[PDB]
């Protein structure tokens, strides 16, 4: 037998943070999302408390898709109903809901999980440079 | 745009004589004069639209919250409040009659609670057919048709979201567009509109101006009678 490994356990300290996502790309931000939601990069990463940070995503419209994605490749959302395809672009995504497509893009990369959505919640994709969310003292850091 | 809204209670139906020779079926609609109760801006708001308030009653026959909040507003007491978007020019405080709104004979259209129909069948409800009855066709003959979508696991194997089988009807709101307005009458509060208006007689009905043809007036008289013995 050996010594059991050592997992924290409600002893979970989440500090907030700001990227001001102006001329990333869209899925190279998002891994990094992804992974500062999760706390994958904590040096004690343990698997089942949520021991990752809050987000705050800003100038979300400027993102930028490489090639010619903006006319080709398109986001599809279904109702229960037949015929309830709604299919949009991404020249069309980056103008009417461009949050939404960064929630979606960042959602998509957590695992089939009960914190999945629960750490999804920590991510607040703002549209713009403005927010309301100055009062929770965040960091900032650049390009995470 | 610039909707125009006005409320009132549907008293009946009747009938008018008009010149171009012509008889028009009619609802009457008593309209107590109105009251805006707040005004939603554009910026302030994220939007814009006018509160009324309406159906006057006495203090008493209220609930305390609301009659603070008329006091604390300088109103009179109403039993309702609605309010209609996209109404702007009009200000707080102001009685509004619907002789202020609409002209002599253009196009409203009229929203209201329709007739509560009850716990009604499909062949009612989504105007199906029914199954033969000649031929000895089996005692379910009054039915939704065969509601199948596929059979076996590859197909379909269920029943479509949002089918079509019986139901609660009625009690619901419908609107009916591009209906004129014949005539008013001041001493009784009182108007009339052309056509037939959704809603018990006595319900509530609210007249919006018409989005097809938003100012589109088309005046029609009436028909002074001239037979006298
Ligand atoms: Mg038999």
């Amino acid at each position: 037998k050996t010594s059991m490994l050592t997992k924290e356990q409600a002893n979970k300290r989440r500090q907030w943070y700001i990227v001001d996502a102006a001329g990333l790309v869209l899925g190279k931000l998002a891994v990094k999302a992804a992974d500062l939601i999760r706390g994958k990069n904590k040096v004690d990463f343990t698997p089942n408390q949520d021991c990752g940070d809050y987000l705050i995503i800003i100038n979300s419209d400027q993102v930028v898709l490489t090639g010619n994605k903006k006319e080709n490749e398109f986001w599809y959302h279904h109702s229960q109903y037949i015929g309830g395809i709604k299919k949009v672009s991404g020249r069309d995504m980056l103008k009417k809901q461009s949050d939404k497509l960064v929630y979606n893009a960042v959602k998509g990369m957590l695992p089939d999980n009960r914190l999945s959505r629960r750490w999804i919640t920590k991510v607040h994709v703002f549209k713009g440079d403005k927010h309301n969310m100055e009062a929770q003292k965040p960091t900032t850091l650049n390009w995470s | 745009m610039e909707i125009r809204g006005i409320f009132g209670v549907k008293v009946g139906m009747s009938q008018v004589f008009t010149t171009n020779n012509e008889r028009l079926p009619i609802t009457v609609i008593y309209c107590e004069p109105n009251q805006v109760a707040g005004v939603k801006t554009e910026a302030k708001d994220k939007y814009s639209a006018t509160l009324l308030s309406f159906d006057t009653v006495e203090n008493k026959k209220l609930n305390k919250p609301q009659q603070g909040f008329f006091e604390k507003n300088n109103l009179k007491p109403t039993k309702h409040l609605q309010e209609i978007r996209n109404m702007t020019g009009f200000e707080m405080g102001q009685q509004i009659t619907p002789q202020n709104l609409f002209q002599v004979g253009e196009y409203v259209d009229v929203s209201a609670i329709s007739k509560g129909r009850g716990f009604t069948g499909a062949i009612k409800r989504w105007n199906f057919k029914i199954g033969p009855l000649g031929h000895g066709a089996g005692y379910p003959h009054r039915f939704q048709g065969s509601v199948q979508a596929g059979r076996g696991g590859a197909s379909a194997q269920r029943v479509f979201k949002g089918k079509k089988m019986s139901g609660h009807y009625g009690h619901e709101k419908v609107t009916v567009q591009n209906l004129r307005i014949v005539g008013f009458d001041e001493a009784n509060m009182l108007v009339l509109v052309s056509g037939a208006i959704a809603g018990p007689e006595g319900g509530v009905v609210l007249i919006r101006t018409a989005k097809k043809k938003p100012g589109v007036v088309k005046p029609i008289e009436l028909a002074v009678q001239t037979e006298k013995a």
